[PDB]
DNA sequence: TCTAATGCGAGCATGCTCGCATTAGATTTTGTTTTTTTAGCGGTT
């Protein structure tokens, strides 16, 4: 038929996976910041400040 | 393995290939098998989880 | 070539209608809405809408898509509004614009051939939209291109907007 | 991914940098060339690895000298052309000595 | 591959939102793991 679309468990697993992933990225950030002893620099870039 | 399955030519196998490969090659199915096997190896009983 | 020889080749002088690409493939339809068979067939059909460049005419577009009465086309990347005029999102340009590009190509050919005969074999990879020839090129080990090494740099090519490109063609 | 450019910039400023890398080995020109030598020793009938070794500082043939090699034999593999230039050339020339 | 910008017209409160369609852009990985024991030749063919 040449058709495809997400099944329910796929969407569920997608949402669930996004959650888990986000949570872990947070833990990554925590490890990164807790590494420091005396100084901490955060450099990030953006399109527009305002 | 893939050559043997194609050789056997079972309808089920083609039903799988058609769904998880592109219109000109079957590499994506290769990757799929690899990925699934690998993931299953993180359980104490990989087969049972499969 | 098709236009310049048109009068000689088959009979009479012609006018550039457009340049079209046809994507050869067996597409998969990704629909969130349930589709009847006719609707699926229509979506599959839509996947083969040709990209390229056209000449902005009611006549030209209508000739390329005789089904189009109003709205967007499923064959050519152009449309007709309720008013009837070609709608702005169409990939069409003026006859003059076509002439500008077509003259420009020959400009490039002339210069390139001249530099080729002059003995120019310099290592000058371009870089446009993070895309470089080098990845698709087999001679990376022959050139031994080394950015760190001085006097070995990419040619920055700008992702300029089509309108600008045309302006620059006008100037040149 | 961002690490290489950073290292370059810090060295431009003069700061000493150390990063444990897991990629980019075969993009090193030295590695590409040394490999090319190995391939050529394996089977000389690979035009690109050959040409690579020739233009490399290992041999040092320049673009004119390379095209000169081609001229001896156009249709043949580059290796054959190299063989032929060796056959017809005279000991007096620099390219022959290379 | 999903998010964002652009275009056009229908219904609403002549000018405005909203629906929808569509395309076009750009934007983009992380990782580690070993040692294998254990007693040189051979004069002379
Ligand atoms: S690889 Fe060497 S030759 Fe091929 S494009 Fe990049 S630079 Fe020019």
């Amino acid at each position: 038929l040449r058709i495809s679309y997400p099944t329910l468990p796929l969407i569920a697993m997608k949402k669930k996976m996004r959650r888990e992933l986000l949570s872990e990225e947070l833990r990554v950030l925590y490890v990164a910041l807790t590494r420091a002893k005396e100084k901490l620099f955060l450099i990030g870039s953006c399109k527009d400040h305002q | 393995l893939f050559e043997d399955e194609y050789a056997k030519g079972e309808k089920a196998f083609f039903e799988l290939v058609d769904r998880y490969t592109t219109d000109r090659h079957d590499l994506d199915l290769q990757f799929l098998v690899k990925q699934v096997y690998e993931y299953s190896r993180s359980h104490p009983n990989p087969e049972a989880w499969l | 070539l098709s236009i310049t020889h048109s009068a000689d080749w088959l009979g009479m002088r012609a006018t550039p209608a457009g340049v079209l690409y046809f994507h050869i493939h067996d597409p998969m339809i990704q629909s969130n809405l349930p589709l009847g068979l006719d609707e699926i067939e229509q979506e599959i059909f839509k996947k083969f809408k040709m990209k390229g460049l056209l000449l902005g005419d009611q006549e030209v577009v209508r000739l390329m898509d005789t089904t189009l009465q109003e709205g967007r086309s499923n064959i050519i990347n152009a449309g007709l509004k309720k008013d009837g005029s070609l709608r702005s999102d169409s990939a069409a340009v003026g006859e003059k614009e076509f002439d500008l590009l077509t003259k420009h190509v020959r400009r490039t050919f002339q210069e390139a051939g001249e530099q080729i005969t002059d003995g120019r074999v310099s290592i000058e990879p371009y870089k446009m939209k993070n895309k470089t020839p080098c990845t698709y090129c087999a001679f990376k080990s022959v050139c031994q291109f080394d950015e760190s090494l001085e006097e070995n740099e990419y040619r920055p090519l700008k992702a300029e907007k089509d309108k600008t490109i045309l302006e620059w063609i006008k100037k040149e | 991914p961002w690490a290489p450019q950073i290292m370059e910039e810090l060295r431009a400023q003069g700061i000493p940098v150390y990063a444990n890398l897991t990629s980019g080995y075969f993009e090193a020109v030295e590695v590409a060339v040394a490999l090319s030598v190995l391939k050529v020793i394996d089977n000389p009938y690979q035009d690109i690895p050959l040409a690579s070794v020739l233009r490399s500082p290992i041999v040092g043939a320049d673009e004119n000298e390379l095209s000169l090699i081609r001229l001896e034999n156009k249709k043949a593999p580059y290796y054959e052309a190299m063989k032929d230039y060796l056959a017809a050339g005279d000991r007096s020339d620099e390219l022959y000595q290379k």
